[PDB]
């Protein structure tokens, strides 16, 4: 549903 | 690795290029630490002046190292996406979709990806600030091909976040102006692209049946279908999943996934080895085998009853509770032929042996089909012989039990078949 920019 | 004091006094600094420097160490701490001090970049009051940066058109650079920021604290918990949104970051970067530089508006994308991917009333608000026209035109090239991969996979993971979620469903005015381009994503011969797309489908066919007519009036199941062959779990699963949706409608949509080849597919789907795969292959046929009489029959011509039989025998105890309703539902309206062949491939004795579970719902399930295999024997003159069966595979000892059992319904029907054939 949510993805962080690791 | 700044402090995020130094942060601030960068960001509050009257020069932006100093502003520039902060907002990249902000970053840094949001994408490499393994736990983000998104709270303390919240509580120092950074967001509204991330936000405004989104709008310096005349440095690129830090509109897009304050995009990268904010995508970061969104993609955390619903206080921390609505920190951004209430800092008005939803127009701001709608207006970043239009960005000349790919990589800022790819960020965009992302962010709002993120905020959708909150909940139905955050999608809903994306979509009323207008994020529809502008990420779909991203995609109104001639070949999908000639855009980059990352770029690509992010818009189509987007978009199915605003297929996404219910209570309410999307506005069906929406979901109309997206399908177009999802079904040209569902084509797309990117693993990625694939099975977002099948995500996004199966948010969509998930509800009424109006709902699911939307999508099989797009022509899409045997792409679906096609899909449901591939190689990749990731597409698998998203694609039998909508598959399985679309059949809880009408006989007549469950028609079309049966002309398209489904059922050719589920001898490897109900004996796939991940047990999700082979629970929500079986919860589909349960849905097949409550259609027509001669939708049980291309059950039947498929081979599929062996295998029925062999999920009832092996596999998962939540997959054997979608087999025993699949049983059930075959029972209640099958023909008396249909239920005799199902008797000749051995449902009994797998049936027998799941009475004896620790689940009141599928003793009921399984109870009620025995009895409409009895109704269809009292109609054939042989209750007897079916009678014996039961006996031999230690049936009766089960069902005996069960008249002395503490609830409502098991002990009823219990009875009555023990006094009425045995
Ligand atoms: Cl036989």
């Amino acid at each position: 549903r949510k993805r962080a920019k690791v | 690795n700044w402090s995020v004091e130094d942060i601030v006094k960068g960001i509050n600094s009257n020069n932006l290029e100093s502003q520039l420097q902060a907002t990249q160490a902000a970053r840094k701490l949001l994408s490499r630490e393994k736990q983000p001090p998104i709270d303390n970049i919240i509580r120092a009051g950074l967001i509204p002046k991330f936000v405004s940066f989104l709008g310096k058109t005349d440095c690129s650079p830090i509109q897009f190292e304050s995009a990268w920021a904010l995508t970061n604290i969104a993609s955390g918990t619903s206080e921390q996406t609505k920190a951004v949104v209430d800092g008005g970051a939803i127009p701001a970067f709608i207006s970043l979709l239009a960005s000349p530089h790919a990589h800022i508006s790819e960020q965009a994308v992302w962010a709002l990806g993120n905020i959708a991917g909150d909940g139905s009333a955050f999608r809903d608000l994306v979509i009323k600030h207008g994020a529809i026209d502008p990420l779909l035109a991203l995609l109104a090239v001639p070949d999908l091909s000639t855009l980059a991969c990352g770029y690509l996979r992010n818009l189509t993971w987007t978009l199915s976040n605003l297929c996404r979620n219910k209570n309410p469903a999307p506005p069906l005015d929406a979901v109309e102006q997206i399908l177009p381009t999802l079904v040209r994503l569902l084509h797309h011969n990117d693993p990625e692209v694939l099975a977002d797309s099948c995500w996004a489908i199966s948010y969509l066919t998930d509800g009424p049946n109006e709902r699911i007519e939307m999508v099989v009036k797009k022509g899409v199941v045997p792409q679906l279908v096609k899909l449901l062959g591939a190689t990749e779990l990731p597409i698998v699963t998203p694609a039998l999943r909508a598959i399985g949706n679309i059949v809880t409608g009408t006989d007549e949509q469950t028609q079309k996934v049966i002309d398209a080849g489904a059922l050719a597919v589920f001898p490897s789907l109900l004996t796939n080895p991940k047990t999700n795969i082979q629970k929500e292959a079986t919860w589909t046929m349960s849905n097949i085998t409550a259609g027509r009489q001669d939708q049980i029959q291309q059950v039947v011509n498929h081979g599929l009853v062996p295998f029925l039989v062999g999920v009832l025998s092996k596999a998962d105890f939540k997959t054997q509770k979608e087999a025993a309703w699949a049983i059930t539902n075959y029972t209640s309206g099958g023909t008396v032929e249909q239920i005799v062949y199902l008797v000749h491939c051995g449902i009994i004795e797998p049936l027998m042996n799941l009475l004896s579970a620790k689940d009141t719902k599928i003793i009921q399930v399984i109870l009620d089909a025995i009895s409409n295999i009895f109704q269809a024997a009292e109609k054939l003159g042989e209750t007897e012989k079916l009678s014996i069966m039961i006996e031999e595979c230690g049936g009766l000892d089960k069902i005996e039990a069960l008249q002395r059992h503490e609830n409502e319904s098991v002990y009823k029907a219990s009875l009555n078949l023990i006094e009425k054939y045995f």
